[PDB]
This record gives C-alpha cells, structure tokens and sequence, in this order.
C-alpha cells in the first residue's frame, strides 16, 4: 500500500463544486419557477431551531437531490481527471 | 498497468489477506495504531484502564435508557448497577480467558515483526502476568467509567438531549 | 404549415444532423467514435455514390436522430412556451 | 532475501515467510 | 500501518506544485521554478524576468502582504466591537481617521482615560519619526539585529520559535504568503467597495446577507455612468 | 496542399481515384443538351468539350468562330457571376424582415424608386433623395475596377480566372483537377442564376409581385 | 520584406536615430518604438508581444461592436440603448435585453446568469488558449493556426508575415480608437458617432476644446 490510494488532487472538489453550483443554480422555466438550490437554502432557514428534526418537511427531498447531484459530480470529476493520466479513454 | 489500488497483504500474494483502503489507509492505520490495545510498549495495566473506562462509560447508557426500571425514579441507579454487573462478568470472562490461554513463565507469542521488518519486541499483553494486569486495570477502569457516567448523568445532571 | 415554427424546427434539426453526419461532425457508418470521442475511419463495406462516404444507412440514421431531436425540441418549446 | 526478488520463501526469515506480521502494533 | 519516510515533502515547491490556472497552466515561466514560497507560476506580464527584479518584487510583495493583513484586521475588528456594543466615534475604517477633528478628540475605544489624543500634527510627527526609524532599521539594521535575510530576519523577530525546522519554515512561508495575498485582495475590496457603496465592509456583508440576489454590486453598476 | 484544398469531401463525382474529377463534363463522353437524343447533327465540330459547361448547344451557330467563342465564354462568365450576386441580393432582403411600412422595401424591383421619392434608402428598415451622390461614387468605383480588370493582368494570369492571393485566397484551385470541375460548377450555378433572373424580370413584368410571394401563391394555392 | 529587416519604417519616420538593439525587425509591427525600455529582456519582450496582440484583437472586436449598434440605430433599428457605454444597463429594464429589439431573441433578464455563463465559458477558452483544448494544441501562444486558420490564408510565409503586420496595424488603430471611445464617453457623455456628428456639424465649435473648461479644480 502506497499511502496515496486516493491520489490527492484537491482541485477536484472545487471543480465539482463549480460544476454542481452551475446547473443547480439555474432559474428553470418549469414548475420550479425558482432554482432548487434556493429551496435547499430555505429549508435550513426554516429548520435552524435547535434540537429538532425537519419532521417530514419539504427539506429532505431537496437535500437528497442536491447532495446526490454533488456526489455524482465529484465522483465523475475525480474519474475524469484521473482517467486522463491513465489511458482509459486514450 | 493501471494504478491498481488494491494490493496483497504486505506484497505477499500467498498470505490470506489484502491491502484495502479500509485495511491500511493512513488515517485508519494511524487510528488503529494508537488504540490502547495496539500500544505494545505501554504497560498492560494502563491500556486495560483506558479500555475499561471507555467501555463502562459507553455501557452505562443502554442499560439506563432500556432497562426494566427506565420508567421509575431509580432508573439511573438500576442502569449503573446493571453496567457494573456486566463489567464484573466480563472481568470474570477475562480472568478465565487468561487462565486458559497463558501459562506462567512462558514468553509472549504475539507477532514481534512489523510490516517493514523492524523486528520489535513482542507485546507483553499476551502473557499470564500481562493479561492479569490487563484484567485488573480493565476492572478498575470499568467501575470508574460506570461511576463517572452515573455522576455526569445524574449526580451532576448535565443537560443532555436524550436521557 | 410550411412556415410554422414546428416545421422550421424539424427541418433545421434534420438538416443540421444530416450536415454533421455527412461532413464528419457526427458518427456514421464509416465514422466510428472511440472512447475519447475521436472519430476514426472504418470500412463498413457499404458502397455509396457520395464522394465523402455518406451511405443510405447513414442517411436513415441521421434523419431518424434529427427527427427525434426535433420532436424533443418542439414538444419542449410547446410545454414551456 | 524476502524482498530482493519475487521470492517469498526464506528459512532465515520465517516470520516474513509465514506472514507473522503486526499490522497496527505501535 | 508501516513507518513512512517518503512523504508529500513541500508540495508547494518543485515542478509539480499547484499553478494559478490549475489544469490550464501549461506555459510556466522558466525563471519561476518553484524555488520560493507562493510560486504559482503567474507572471504573464513578465515583470520579474530579471532575478534582481524578481527579488525586489518578492520583498515588495511580502511587505505589502504583511501591511495588508494588519490593515484588514484593523479595519475589521473596530466594526466587530461596535456591533458587540463598544461605543466610539466611528465604526467604519474610512471615516475613523476624522475622529480627531471631533469635540472629544481621538478616543481609543471611546475611553478618555486612554491615549486621548487631540492634535493631528503631533500624531503625524511622532509617526514620521518612529516609522522612519523602524524602516531604516529594517533596511539596514538596528537594536534587534543586523539584516541577514531582508524578508525573513528571524532571530529576535522569532521569539516563540515556530520557524525552527526548515520544512515547517517553508510551509509557514507558503501559509503566510497565501494569507497575505488574500488580505491584499480583501483590502483592495475594502477600498473599491467603500468608494462605490460608501458603507463599511461588515455592513455591506450584512446587507448582502439580507438579500443576496437583489442587493449585490450590480445594484451600483449605474452609479458612475458618464453621460448623466 | 493548401487551406481547405485537401478538403476532398466536396468533389461531386469521385469517391476515389476511379474518376479524376474531370473525366465527365469534358472529352467526347460528356452529357449533351438533349440527353441520349443527340445523334450528331447539331453537335458542331468545334465543341469537343475542352471548356466548362460544354453541352454542345450552338443551334444558331454563334460560337463557330474560335475568337468569338472565347469572347462569348468570358461574356457568359461575367453576366453569370453578376447574376449570381443579383439573385442573392434580390432574395436575401426579403428573407430578413418584410413589408414596405417604413422607407424600407422588401421588393427587389421597388427598392430603386425608394430613394427617388419620399424617404431615402434605409438599410433593413444613407438617406434623403440625392441620386447623383451614389451615382458618381458607384460610377467612379466601378470604372476603376472595370478598368483594373480589363488591364493589370499580373504577368500571365487568365484575365477571368486570376487565381492569385486576392481572388483565390482560399486556394480551391491549387489542384488542377479540382479547378477543372469547380469551373463547371461555377458556370452551371451561374447559368441557373441567370435563368432565375430572367424569371424575376418576366414574373415581375407580368405579375408585378415579389418573387417569393409568387412562389407562395403558386405552391400554397 | 519592407517591414521586416533593419531598414523598416520607423515610428518617427526620418527623425528616428536611436533604434533599440533588441528591436531588430524580426517581429510584426516593429517600428523601433521603445523609449521606456520595457521590453529589453527577451522573455519580457515576448510577454509584451503576447499582451499587445491579445489587446489588439480585443480592441478590434470592441471597436466594431461599439459602433455597430450606433449604425443600426442611425438606420432605424430599435434598441434599448444604442450607445455602447449605456448598452449594459438594459439588463435591469423590465423588458430585459432584447438584442436588436426582438423579444423572440436572447431576451435575458438576470445579470447573474449572464455573469455565471460568461465566467464559465471565458475561463474555459482562456485556459484553452494558455494550455490547449478542443481546437488544437498550443504551439504558438498567439499564432496557433489549424482550427483557427480554417480558410488557410496563412499558408506561405510571405503572406503570413504581411498579414501579421496588417493585423497588428489594424489592431493598434483599434486600440487607439477604443482609448478614444473611453475618454470621449468619460468627458462628453455622448456616444461616439454622436460626437462624430457634432464635430461634422460645427467642427470649429463642437470639438474637444469646447470641454477644456469642465474639469477646472475650483476646489
Ligand atoms: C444594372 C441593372 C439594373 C436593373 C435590372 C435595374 C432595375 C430597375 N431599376 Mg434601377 N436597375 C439597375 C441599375 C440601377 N438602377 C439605379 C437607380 C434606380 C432608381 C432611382 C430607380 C430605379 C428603378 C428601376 C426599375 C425600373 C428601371 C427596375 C426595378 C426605378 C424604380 O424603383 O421602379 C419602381 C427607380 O425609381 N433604379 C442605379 C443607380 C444607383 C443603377 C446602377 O446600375
Ligand atoms: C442627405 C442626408 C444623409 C444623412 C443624414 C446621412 C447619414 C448617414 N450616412 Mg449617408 N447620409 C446621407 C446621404 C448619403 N449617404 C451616402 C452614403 C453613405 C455611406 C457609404 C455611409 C454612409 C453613412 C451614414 C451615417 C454616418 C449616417 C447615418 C455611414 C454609415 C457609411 O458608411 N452614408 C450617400 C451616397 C448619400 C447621398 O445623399
Ligand atoms: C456533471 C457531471 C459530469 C458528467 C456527466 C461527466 C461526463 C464525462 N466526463 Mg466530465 N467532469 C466533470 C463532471 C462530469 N463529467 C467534472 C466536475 C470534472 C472536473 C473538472 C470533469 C472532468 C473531466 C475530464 C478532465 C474528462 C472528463 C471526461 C468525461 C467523459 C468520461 C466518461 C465519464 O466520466 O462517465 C460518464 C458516463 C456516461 C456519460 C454514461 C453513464 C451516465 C450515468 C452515470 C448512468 C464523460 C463524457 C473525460 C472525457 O471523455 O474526455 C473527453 C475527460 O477527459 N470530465
Ligand atoms: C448534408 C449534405 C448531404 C447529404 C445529406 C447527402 C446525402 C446523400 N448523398 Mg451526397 N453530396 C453532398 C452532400 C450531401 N449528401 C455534397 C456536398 C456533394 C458534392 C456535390 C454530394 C455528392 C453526392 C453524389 C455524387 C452522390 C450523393 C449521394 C447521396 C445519397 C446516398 C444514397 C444521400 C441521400 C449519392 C446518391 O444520390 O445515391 C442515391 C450519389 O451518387 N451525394
Ligand atoms: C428546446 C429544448 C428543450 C426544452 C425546453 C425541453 C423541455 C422539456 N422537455 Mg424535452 N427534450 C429535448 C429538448 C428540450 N426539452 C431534446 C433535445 C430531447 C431529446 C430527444 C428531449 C427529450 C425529452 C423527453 C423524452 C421528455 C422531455 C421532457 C421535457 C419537460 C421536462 C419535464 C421533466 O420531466 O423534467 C424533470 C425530470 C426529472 C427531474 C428527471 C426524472 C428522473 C427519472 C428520469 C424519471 C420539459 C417541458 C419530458 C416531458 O415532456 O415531461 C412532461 C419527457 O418525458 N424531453
Ligand atoms: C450585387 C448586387 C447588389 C445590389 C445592387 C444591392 C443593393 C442593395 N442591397 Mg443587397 N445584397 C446583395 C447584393 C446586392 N445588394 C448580396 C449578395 C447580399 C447577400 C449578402 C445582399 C443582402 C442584402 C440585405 C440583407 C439588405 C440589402 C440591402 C440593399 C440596399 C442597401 C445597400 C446598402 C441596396 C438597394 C438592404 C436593403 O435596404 O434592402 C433592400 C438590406 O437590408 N442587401
Ligand atoms: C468584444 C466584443 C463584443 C462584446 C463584449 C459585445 C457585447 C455586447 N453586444 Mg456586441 N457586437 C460585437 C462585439 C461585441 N459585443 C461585434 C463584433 C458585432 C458585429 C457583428 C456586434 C454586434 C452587436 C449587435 C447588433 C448587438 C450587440 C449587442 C451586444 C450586447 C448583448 C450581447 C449579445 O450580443 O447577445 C448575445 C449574442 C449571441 C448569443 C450571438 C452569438 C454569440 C453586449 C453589450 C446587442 C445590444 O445592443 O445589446 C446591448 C445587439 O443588439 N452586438
Ligand atoms: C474569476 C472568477 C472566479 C474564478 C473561480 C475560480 C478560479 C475557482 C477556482 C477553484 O474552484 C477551483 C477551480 C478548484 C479549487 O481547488 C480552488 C478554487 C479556487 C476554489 C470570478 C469573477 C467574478 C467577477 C465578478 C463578480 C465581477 C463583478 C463586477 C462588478 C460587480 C462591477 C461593477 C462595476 O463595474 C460596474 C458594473 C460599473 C460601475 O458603475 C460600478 C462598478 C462597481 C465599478
Ligand atoms: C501577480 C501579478 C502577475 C502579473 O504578471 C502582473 C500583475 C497582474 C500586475 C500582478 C498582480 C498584482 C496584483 C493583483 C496586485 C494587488 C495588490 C493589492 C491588492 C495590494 C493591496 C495592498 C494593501 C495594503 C498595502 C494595505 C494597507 C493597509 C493600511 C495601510 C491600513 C491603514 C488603516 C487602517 C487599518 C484603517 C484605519 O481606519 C486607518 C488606516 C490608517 C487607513
Ligand atoms: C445558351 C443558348 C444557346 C443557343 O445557341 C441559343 C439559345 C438557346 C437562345 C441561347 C440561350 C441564351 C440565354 C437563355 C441567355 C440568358 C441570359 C440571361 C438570363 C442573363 C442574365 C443575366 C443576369 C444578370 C446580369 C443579373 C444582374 C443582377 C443585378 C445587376 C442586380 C441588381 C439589383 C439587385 C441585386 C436588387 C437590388 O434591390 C437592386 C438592383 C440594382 C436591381
Ligand atoms: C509602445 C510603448 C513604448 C514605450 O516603451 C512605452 C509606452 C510609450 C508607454 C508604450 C505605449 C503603450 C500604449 C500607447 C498603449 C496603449 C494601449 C491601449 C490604447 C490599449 C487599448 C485596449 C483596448 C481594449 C482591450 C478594448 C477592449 C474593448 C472591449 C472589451 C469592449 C467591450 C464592450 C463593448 C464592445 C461595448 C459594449 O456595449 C459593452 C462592452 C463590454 C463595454
């Protein structure tokens, strides 16, 4: 074990953050007249009362959607950066 | 010819193990190396004290919040006594395990070779007197941890969410 | 109907797809895409009168995909506006 | 030697040969 | 576990260090070889091709960074204390220099028992003398020791001795340059947005937080049009 | 061998060296002006096929003199090129905006009186009614281009296919074979532009309505 | 050729005698004008050349795009603000940015979306210019070629060099004209072609000297 199994390229998280803020922070003309990130910010705003869960409020769905998107973006960014040094597609 | 994160155990393909991030990550390996069980140079008594303290402290809670007297006014005392009794039973378990496993006057059979090959000294925890000291320290630490958890929870009544 | 927005969108989509396939801007029968999305040349074995190498199967594929994309755009623009 | 080549058997180092290592024994 | 000898020894130096454009940093200047701290390979203008000029620019950058960190902290804390409840002549940094022209003079945290200066002329003269003395000492030397490295004297300027090991010393060099560059950027902010908004930094932040989409710099985009 | 000159996906007749890009349209085995009904009685003995667009149609025997044949070919080329620009200039105005509400005019044949009276020429929706201020500029500019074209042939360039760096900047004619077929393409598109122009003139003379509106009426109704 | 070589036209014409040694005539637009000594080092000179060419191209685009709306407005095309230095504030209008007064066109309203899209796309293309990208790799930082030479006008060296010189000259002209745009917008407060019309109307009265007495520091 070479102690760098997760080859540390710290630009990956920033690139994924940018690439997930860009699509999520979009004023979609569909039923969501505003953007989903603003809903995921409103949720916490209404849930800042200490010592209490959301209790099936409209906060879990936005949380799950946003964080699944962020995780897939980060994973795909890591794979894309580390596949170029290798020959997975070249 | 790719990166190939996964590697055999210490490079030996014929030992029954693997090198995974779960196994030997720098953070996971650092965490496991500094646990009291794996501090071979430290005396077994102090490692046992730490282990018993942690274990009694964590054991107090479940008995207090799930015991038969959890709806009574002696809930804290009942849970603490249950944790202490479990600690005592586990002390008997450790004592009999040491009696059966180790014989007085024998050298330790614990692995004395590191992954690199430094060939350090064998751990004294795997000895009759080492295990006896470990058991005594574990008893003392378990009782101390149960007492400390009872004091923090009930005698002092610190504010905690669930209790 | 000839001047309608639906007709214009569909014609533009089909023409753009046919142009991309014919002029080597999209995969075709003789234009394979690798894992790096680079277009390499292959012998599909279909002889065509097109000097570039656009086959009847290429025409059918490009037209089908152009219609698919045009229907998507038309219905999306109708639902949104 | 255990690590000189691709050989993994050595009578002079039987602990290395048999895998009698201490993974986390600081 | 294993005992590690080869580590990520000063990733901030060498040819494999991070660059200012990240993955899009191909044309690294030859003179910028990662020898010195904060070397992200950003000299598109080529103002440091000559090594003597490069050393001069390094000195200027470090001094500016230290002064900028001091200035940012001195601009930020007064407003924080004002919001805490401490009362004095003015909270914003860009109107705190005129407090000496008020009835009560210059009160340090609004405490007359403290410095309580009255004449700007005396303050200016004292500052001139003291700062000239220390600036000359830095250039040449003085009570705290002659100059060995004009940027990093050390010695009497390192009492706590955090710069003992060379490796941690280089890491601290990089940290200092980064924090100082951030401080300079934030100070240029302070200046430009005090010119534009005419308000203190922390109150600008509060108003932004109140309504970020509507209250931002774009609200002030039309305030300097030349034709009106 | 030069800019978009190796760009060999526009030939028109050759998937491969099987044809050399000039075998048809030239020589004895070429398409003629009556398809397979050209039993030789009207195909003269001077139209062998060395020149682009040779379909063997000299009913009235105008090009029977080789010197006149060259003059006619040049004259065909020039009305051909100008016709191509004109039809493009007569249609593009009425594919971008429409209706003559302002002093703009979408109709090709009514844009010339636009300045003459009322307002002046308002590009897409350069003023007043001064004829002899565009006239002189156009007469001066054309006279010198017209004059610089009939003369000033660099050393040996064809006065109608200069092919230098100012008239062939894109270098389509680097390969002689691709110059042979491009000449056929030029003359054939030029002839189409000329027929289209005669259609515009005749249709405007008869119908009096914009050419595209004529198409809309013909097709839709 | 005439421009490249020791005997090249200089910026001072017949009055040029002190030609810098580092300025020999091997680069386009080399009139021997370096009196501040800001391009003595070869690396600094190369960086300055790169800056000059990028600035030139951006100035060309800016000069064309600042006056195109002016000409279209003069013809009769309706805009929100034809003038270049108020053309950016119409995003705040209730109707958005119409792009030739056509609601069916871009019709943007949120400046934040415009800013984010510009940041992402310009960062991408800028990075490609520095390090390479889809449209070829980087060989010459300012003369890449290939995908940016589709018409292949720069095929033989002679035309390529003459076109270098012509590019740099039009670009320097555009840069001068854009500095003029900026200064005239600052002082006059009116669009460029409107200033041109005023100057043509009464050249003696409507000129820059008319505004000489507007920045008098009375206090
Ligand atoms: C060369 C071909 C040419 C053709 C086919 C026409 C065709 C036409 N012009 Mg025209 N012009 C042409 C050259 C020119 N015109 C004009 C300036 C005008 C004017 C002022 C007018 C015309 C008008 C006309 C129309 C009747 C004549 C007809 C649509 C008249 C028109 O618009 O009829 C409705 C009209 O009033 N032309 C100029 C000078 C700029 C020309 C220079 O070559
Ligand atoms: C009579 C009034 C008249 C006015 C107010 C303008 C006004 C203008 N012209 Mg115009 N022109 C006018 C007559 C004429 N112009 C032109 C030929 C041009 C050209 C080539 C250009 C202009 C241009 C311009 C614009 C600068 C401005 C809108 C420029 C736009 C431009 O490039 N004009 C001719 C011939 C004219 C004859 O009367
Ligand atoms: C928004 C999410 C997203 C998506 C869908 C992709 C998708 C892709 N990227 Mg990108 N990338 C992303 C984010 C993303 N990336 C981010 C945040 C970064 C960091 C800047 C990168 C950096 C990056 C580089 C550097 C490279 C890629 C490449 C690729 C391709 C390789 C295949 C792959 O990753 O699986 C995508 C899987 C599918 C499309 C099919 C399955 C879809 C779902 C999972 C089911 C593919 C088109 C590589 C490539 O192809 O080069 C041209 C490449 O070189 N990407
Ligand atoms: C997007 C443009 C486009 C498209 C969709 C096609 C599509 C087609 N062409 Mg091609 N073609 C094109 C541009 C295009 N062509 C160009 C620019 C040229 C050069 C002038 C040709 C020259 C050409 C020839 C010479 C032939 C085709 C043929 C064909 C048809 C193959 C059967 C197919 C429908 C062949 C055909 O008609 O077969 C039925 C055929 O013989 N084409
Ligand atoms: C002009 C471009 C344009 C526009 C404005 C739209 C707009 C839209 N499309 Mg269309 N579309 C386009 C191009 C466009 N599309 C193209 C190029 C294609 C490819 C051919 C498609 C294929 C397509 C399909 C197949 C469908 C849409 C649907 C939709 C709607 C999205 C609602 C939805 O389910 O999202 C929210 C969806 C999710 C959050 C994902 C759900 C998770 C899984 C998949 C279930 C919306 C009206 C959908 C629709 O009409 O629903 C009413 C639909 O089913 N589009
Ligand atoms: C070569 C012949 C020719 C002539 C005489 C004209 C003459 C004219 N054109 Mg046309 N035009 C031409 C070719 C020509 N154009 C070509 C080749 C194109 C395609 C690029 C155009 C595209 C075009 C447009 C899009 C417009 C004009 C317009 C105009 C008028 C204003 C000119 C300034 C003027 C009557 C403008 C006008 O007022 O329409 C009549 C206008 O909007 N022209
Ligand atoms: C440095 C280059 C530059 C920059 C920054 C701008 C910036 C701008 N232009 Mg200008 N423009 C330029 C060059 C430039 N232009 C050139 C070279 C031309 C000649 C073709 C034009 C012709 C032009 C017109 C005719 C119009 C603009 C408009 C605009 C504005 C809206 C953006 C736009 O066009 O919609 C985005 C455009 C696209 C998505 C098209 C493809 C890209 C914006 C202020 C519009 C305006 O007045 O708003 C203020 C407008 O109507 N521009
Ligand atoms: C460049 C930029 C952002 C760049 C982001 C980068 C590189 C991110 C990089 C990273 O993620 C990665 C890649 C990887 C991570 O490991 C590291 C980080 C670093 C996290 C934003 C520009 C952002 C630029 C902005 C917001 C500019 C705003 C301008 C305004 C408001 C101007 C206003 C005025 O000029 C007008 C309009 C008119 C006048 O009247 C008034 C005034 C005030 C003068
Ligand atoms: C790198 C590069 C590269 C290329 O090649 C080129 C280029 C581009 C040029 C470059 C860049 C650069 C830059 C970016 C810069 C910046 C700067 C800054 C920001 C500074 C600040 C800076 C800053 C600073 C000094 C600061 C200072 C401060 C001070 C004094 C303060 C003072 C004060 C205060 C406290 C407040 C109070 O109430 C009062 C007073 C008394 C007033
Ligand atoms: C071949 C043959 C053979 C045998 O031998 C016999 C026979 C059969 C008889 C013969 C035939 C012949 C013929 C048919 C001919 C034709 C011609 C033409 C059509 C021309 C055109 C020609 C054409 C041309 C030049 C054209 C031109 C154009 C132009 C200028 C334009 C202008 C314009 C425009 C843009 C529009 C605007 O707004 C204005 C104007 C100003 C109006
Ligand atoms: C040579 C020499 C030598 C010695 O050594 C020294 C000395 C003398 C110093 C030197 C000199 C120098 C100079 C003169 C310089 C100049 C510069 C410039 C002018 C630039 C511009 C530059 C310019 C430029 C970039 C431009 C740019 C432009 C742009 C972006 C635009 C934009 C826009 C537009 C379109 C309009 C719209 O609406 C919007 C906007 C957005 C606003």
């Amino acid at each position: 074990f070479n102690r760098d199994w997760l080859r540390k390229d710290l630009s990956v998280i920033g690139f994924g953050l940018i690439g997930w803020l860009a699509p999520s922070s979009l004023p979609v003309i569909n039923g969501n007249s505003l953007t989903g990130l603003f809903l995921g910010s409103i949720g916490p705003e209404l849930a800042h009362f200490p010592t209490g869960p959301a209790l099936t409020s409209p906060f879990w769905l936005w949380m799950i959607t946003w964080h699944v998107g962020l995780f897939i973006v980060l994973t795909l960014g890591q794979i894309g950066f580390k596949g170029r040094q290798d020959g997975y597609w070249n | 010819e790719k990166y190939q994160v996964i590697e055999p155990l210490n490079g030996d393909p014929f030992i029954g193990g693997f090198e995974t991030p779960v196994t030997s990550s720098p953070l996971i390996a650092w965490y496991l190396s500094n646990l009291p069980a794996y501090r071979t140079a430290v005396a077994p008594l102090l490692r046992g004290v730490e282990i018993g303290l942690a274990h009694g402290y964590l054991l107090v809670g479940p008995f207090v919040l799930a015991g038969p007297l959890r709806n009574s006014a002696v809930r804290g005392e009942a849970g603490s006594l249950a944790a202490a009794g479990l600690v005592t039973i586990l002390t008997m378990c450790l004592t009999i395990y040491g009696i059966a496993s180790f014989k007085e006057g024998e050298a330790s059979k614990a692995p004395s070779l590191t992954l690199t090959g430094r060939q350090k000294e064998a751990d004294k925890l795997q000895t009759a007197e080492g295990w006896a000291s470990f058991t005594g320290g574990w008893f003392f630490g378990g009782l101390s941890g149960v007492a400390w958890a009872y004091f923090l929870l009930y005698v002092i009544n610190l504010p905690y969410p669930v209790k | 109907y000839i001047g309608s927005s639906t007709n214009l969108i569909m014609v533009a989509s089909t023409t753009l797809m046919l142009f991309a396939g014919r002029f080597g801007l999209a995969p075709s029968a003789n234009r394979k895409s690798t894992a790096g999305l680079k277009l390499v040349d292959r012998d599909s074995g279909l002889q065509t009168g097109d000097p570039a190498g656009f086959t009847a199967t290429d025409t059918l594929a490009c037209g089908a995909l152009g219609h698919v994309i045009g229907v998507g755009i038309v219905l999306g623009l109708k639902a949104t506006a | 030697k255990y690590g000189e080549k691709s050989v993994y058997f050595d009578l002079g180092e039987i602990d290395n040969t048999t895998g009698n290592w201490d993974l986390y024994g600081n | 576990r294993r005992t590690v000898k080869s580590t990520s020894d000063s990733i901030w130096y060498g040819a494999d260090r991070p660059k200012y454009l990240g993955p899009f940093s191909g044309e690294t200047p030859s003179y910028l070889t990662g020898e010195f701290a904060g070397d992200y390979g950003w000299d598109t203008a080529g103002l440091s091709s000559d090594p003597e000029t490069f050393a001069r620019n390094r000195e200027l950058e470090v001094i500016h960074a230290r002064w900028a960190m001091l200035g940012a902290l001195g601009c930020l804390t007064p407003e924080l204390l004002a919001k805490s409840g401490v009362k004095f002549g003015e909270a914003v940094w860009f109107k705190a220099g005129a407090q000496i022209f008020s009835e009560g003079g210059l009160d340090y945290l609004g405490n007359p028992s403290l410095v309580h200066a009255q004449s700007i002329l005396a303050i200016w003269a004292s500052q001139v003398v003291l700062m000239g003395a220390v600036e000359g000492y830095r250039v040449a030397g003085g009570p705290l020791g002659e100059i060995t490295d004009p940027i990093y004297p050390g010695g009497s300027f390192d009492p706590l001795g955090l710069a003992d090991d060379p490796d941690t010393f280089a890491e601290l060099k990089v940290k200092e340059i980064k924090n100082g560059r951030l401080a300079m950027f934030s100070m240029f902010g302070f200046f430009v947005q005090a010119i534009v908004t005419g308000k203190g930094p922390l109150e600008n932040l509060n108003d932004h937080l109140a309504d970020p989409v509507a209250n931002n710099a774009w609200a002030y985009a039309t305030n300097f049009v030349p034709g009106n | 061998m030069t800019g978009i000159a190796e760009w060999y996906k526009v030939y028109g007749k050759s998937v491969a060296p099987d044809q050399d890009a000039r075998a048809p349209y030239y020589g004895p085995n070429r398409p003629l002006w009556k398809g397979p009904f050209t039993k030789p009685k009207d195909v003269p003995e001077y139209l062998k096929g060395e020149y682009p667009g040779d379909y063997g149609c000299d009913i009235f025997k105008l090009a029977r003199l080789p010197a006149n044949y060259a003059r006619l070919r040049t004259q065909e080329l020039m009305n051909g090129r100008w016709a191509m620009l004109g039809i493009t200039g007569c249609l593009t105005p009425e594919l971008i905006n429409s209706n003559s509400t302002p002093g703009f005019e979408p109709v090709w044949f009514n844009t010339g009186a636009q300045i003459f009276s009322d307002a002046g020429i308002d590009y897409l929706g350069i003023n007043a009614h001064s004829l002899f201020a565009v006239i002189v500029v156009q007469a001066l500019l054309m006279g010198l281009a017209e004059y610089a074209r009939i003369k000033f042939v660099p050393e040996g360039a064809d006065p109608f296919y200069p092919g230098g760096k100012t008239f062939d900047p894109l270098g389509f004619s680097s390969d002689p074979e691709i110059l042979a077929e491009l000449k056929v393409k030029e003359i054939k598109n030029g002839r189409l532009a000329m027929m289209a122009m005669a259609g515009l003139f005749a249709q405007g003379a008869v119908t009096g309505v914009s050419p595209l509106q004529n198409l809309h009426d013909w097709l839709h109704l």
